């Protein structure tokens, strides 16, 4: 089936957000009824043991997700000291701060498109980030920024010495 | 001059003098290993002037290249190769012009493969450099956003 | 070999556009890298069926899941935000030069192009496609430029050896 392959590609690219039956059917240019057959066949294929992801339905929303049986291996991935998908969430966040400080968790997660609640929490612990103030208003929203212990860690002397971003 | 010479491209389309010269060498079927200096100089100057008429932006190197060509031409003609340097320059630049086209195709072919952003593994719960930050951020800004479900 | 490949699929899926290195994958499965590779290679074969929408590729020192290129016209229909603009010709010609001639200095680049190359170098640095790889040993101690793993990823390259040969 080429329809099944397209649906897998769609749902894969959509990631954690997913897609509605309306969108999938509109993309395939077929009825929602026709599309749903395809989704079911794909969802059935991802129930074989050789597949590490499953197709779930959750609010008229379809998405691919990792199976829960594989949750401990996701633990091993992040625990075993290295370049986990966590470390990269730190860098991603830190990078947005440095080039856009003073900044607040509202403004950051707008850019990242995800709860950066945890990256920030570890960005304080390793001492690379801190408060710089608040926006004196709606919620008194904490304004984050780079420490001088961050300038050191990266071998920088000033903030001026950051590679300029012409496309931003 | 009195007339408006016919041109497809504005000077902004070129990556400097070598690039312009390679275009002319192509347009007039010039043999690159045996360049008719006078003729090419004539074609080069006429284009530059035309663009200057239009108050366009002539980068610095175009005027330098003009003086270079006028000078090579004088030396060869007046009493008192001188262009092997320029020929070698052109052949060299041409080599990377072409290599950069091959890269461009790969950029496009790569763009056709869609990836997903990482999963948020914060629940399941570092030596880095400035490059690692720039990398993390370029990887982010490369992310295409798909329409969210309604 | 079935549960191992399911695990790698799950791991790569959660790693997304960052991918995983062979050692990372071996470390989770608690096996040798050569054993991890055999799992990955089997997984790749499974994805080659016309029936499958995603494929496993090796770009820039990591493995990652991506869609197949044939599906791109369908995926584009759902794009609101396009992501990064394609490189300028100046950036691209500067980059080709560094790709093939690294390590190389600003001067040598300007010599080949015939124009000042500060702008494109700045562009490439900010996109992490090139980095400083040292200084030359000469009077001015000029910076040398080289390419990054990000450079490989961005152009579909497993390694620099995969570059098309120079005309």
């Amino acid at each position: 089936k080429p329809a099944k392959a397209i649906v897998e590609a769609l749902l894969f690219a959509a990631g954690d957000e997913g897609l509605s039956l309306s969108q999938i059917a509109a993309v395939l240019e077929v009825s929602e009824l026709e599309a749903k057959a395809v989704i079911e066949e794909l969802q059935q294929d991802c129930r074989r043991e050789e597949r590490g992801i499953q197709l779930v339905e959750l609010g008229g929303v379809f998405l691919l997700a990792t199976k829960k049986e594989h949750a401990p291996y996701l633990k091993k991935l992040v625990e075993a000291p290295g370049a986990s998908p966590l470390s990269q969430a730190a860098l991603e966040t830190l990078a947005i701060i440095a080039y856009r400080q003073p900044i607040t968790r509202a403004e950051i997660e707008e850019i990242r498109g995800v709860k950066s609640d945890k990256p920030l929490q570890t960005l304080m612990a390793r001492a690379l980030i801190k408060e710089v103030g608040r926006a004196e208003g709606t919620g008194r929203p904490i304004l984050y920024g780079t420490t001088p212990e961050f300038l050191d860690y990266f071998g920088l002397k000033t903030l001026e010495e950051l590679p300029p971003l012409p496309e931003w | 001059m009195d007339v408006q010479l016919p041109y497809n491209v504005k000077i902004e389309a070129f990556e400097g003098p070598l690039d312009l010269l390679l275009h002319l060498i192509n347009r007039y079927e010039i043999d690159i290993y045996d360049i008719p200096v006078a003729q090419i100089t004539e074609q080069y100057m006429a284009y530059i002037h035309a663009m200057q008429e239009l108050e366009l932006d002539i980068a610095s190197e175009y005027l330098v290249m003009a003086a270079t060509l006028l000078a090579i031409k004088s030396k060869m003609l007046l009493p008192p190769d001188p262009r092997e340097e320029l020929t070698q320059r052109l052949l060299e630049y041409k080599k990377f012009k072409e290599a950069a086209r091959e890269l461009k195709r790969r950029e496009e072919e790569r763009a056709l493969l869609f990836t997903k952003p990482p999963s948020d593994l914060s629940a399941y719960a570092l030596d880095v450099n400035v490059y690692d930050m720039l990398g993390a951020l370029s990887k982010l800004l490369r992310r295409k956003k798909l329409q969210k479900p309604m």
